């Protein structure tokens, strides 16, 4: 059963950079094809035979590799190079599972909003609250939940953006879910966002006992 | 130019049965060799069938185990993939694919058709006004949201003011909540616009036929 392994799994760069990524076989095969995707729509043919650019594919990118070894190159990248590449050759069932390329840019630090559950919602039974954290660099923040001043951890759902495709920041959602019954229990809610952009947290909260 | 146009997918129970369409378009589809290729959740793409132009060459991923037909109807243009007995690990978006030469690159790839294999029933959303509430902000700009609750199976389309406020907008990819999806979308506006100038997410779920909207009003306290 050849299989292929691909590393980095993910990676960053400014534009400008020179990236390289690997495709490995568990032995020895030739005529390897690279495939680019970016988030909703179909894999692309970008490298084929090893070394061949599809149409379209600027002559930054190439390809090369023998035996078990195989390689994609971007010379300057750019912006639009960012995407996932997926090695495959003939006779390999599962494609390599990926290198997605992300684009590196300047720290910034999320715009923290919170929302208690809606009436509507705490009518039927249920309380989300909800706390965004929009516009952020790098991808990796710390989101923190304390009920009446302790940590909560329990029933908390997040979910970050693909990076966003005209200014390279990242924006996630942090949903703590709770019955309404629970949430009627308790009073103070704060959402804590901890990114390294500060040593001081970002700090979001309200009393339900208030509105 | 060269079309490929995928039909035939959606919710399928486990143990059934379902055939794919694929559609060609702009070019001698029978000197072509086709393929269909297979993403799953986790982004892993698999080979799931391979024919040759003629149709009588073929050949199947190696989870296949014969519950997957490949044909092709050279007259009319068109690929299919029977799939049957299915299971959970079949739950992908179902790619067809058209073959360049004799190292099998695949030049052309088509839309993909959505097949979800579970016991899950197709589930309209509950959608929910996001004010801020007793967590007033203060700033030159706001921010409201919408959270989209409950429903079956993907996607829905949010759009806010009809699309016409497309700028500052935020739809989170959706996660799975007592087997059942949830999202939410935030949109910021300045602060002087609203309430003054009313705000209103716009929740579409076609495969339950449902459209509702939600005015984000400033909550009565
Ligand atoms: C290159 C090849 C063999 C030679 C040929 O006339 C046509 C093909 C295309 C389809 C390929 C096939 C294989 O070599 C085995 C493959 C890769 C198959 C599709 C799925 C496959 O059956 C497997 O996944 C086996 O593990």
């Amino acid at each position: 059963d050849i299989e292929l392994t691909q590393s980095p799994a993910v990676m960053s760069a400014f534009p400008g950079e020179e990236v390289t990524m690997t495709c490995s076989a568990s032995s020895s095969i030739n005529y390897m094809h690279w495939y680019q995707q970016k988030p909703g729509t179909s894999p692309k043919r970008w490298i084929y035979d090893t070394s061949k650019l599809a149409s379209g594919v600027p002559a930054r990118f190439s390809g090369s590799g023998s035996g078990t070894s195989y390689s994609l190159t971007i010379s300057s990248m750019e912006a639009e190079d960012a995407a996932t590449y997926y090695c495959h050759q003939r006779s390999i069932f599962t494609f390599g599972s990926g290198t997605k390329l992300e684009i590196k840019r300047a720290d910034a630090a999320p715009t923290v909003s919170i929302f208690p559950p809606s009436s509507e919602q705490l009518t039927s039974g249920g309380a989300s609250v909800v706390c965004f954290l929009n516009n952020f660099y790098p991808k990796d923040i710390n989101v923190k939940w304390k009920i009446d001043g302790s940590e909560r951890q329990n029933g908390v759902l997040n979910s970050w953006t693909d990076q966003d495709s005209k200014d390279s920041t990242y924006s996630m959602s942090s949903t703590l879910t709770l019955t309404k019954d629970e949430y009627e229990r308790h009073n103070s809610y704060t959402c804590e966002a901890t990114h390294k952009t500060s040593t001081s947290p970002i700090v979001k909260s309200f009393n339900r006992n208030e509105c | 130019e060269v079309q490929l146009v995928e039909s035939g997918g959606g919710l399928v129970k486990p143990g059934g049965s379902l055939k794919l369409s694929c559609a060609a378009s702009g070019f001698a589809f029978g000197n072509y060799d086709m393929s269909w290729v297979r993403q799953t959740p986790e982004k892993r793409l698999e080979w799931v069938a391979f024919i040759g132009s003629g149709g009588g060459r073929i050949y199947y991923g190696d989870t296949m185990k014969g519950r997957f037909t490949i044909s092709r109807d050279n007259a009319k243009n068109t690929l299919y993939l029977q799939m049957s007995s299915l299971k959970s690990e079949d739950t992908a978006m179902y790619y067809c694919t058209r073959h360049y030469n004799y190292y099998y690159s695949m030049d052309y790839w088509g839309q993909g058709t959505s097949v979800i294999v579970s016991s899950a029933k197709t589930t309209p959303p509950s959608v929910y006004p996001l004010a801020p509430g007793s967590a007033a902000q203060t700033n030159s700009m706001v921010t409201l949201g919408c959270l989209v609750k409950g429903y079956f199976p993907e996607p829905v389309t949010v759009t806010w003011n009809s699309g016409s406020l497309s700028s500052g907008v935020h739809t989170f990819p959706a996660v799975l909540q007592s087997d059942l999806y949830t999202l939410s979308s935030s949109v910021t506006v300045p602060s002087s616009t609203w309430p003054s100038e009313t705000v209103t997410c716009n929740v579409a779920h076609p495969a339950s036929s449902t459209k509702v909207d939600k005015k984000i009003v400033p909550r009565d306290c």
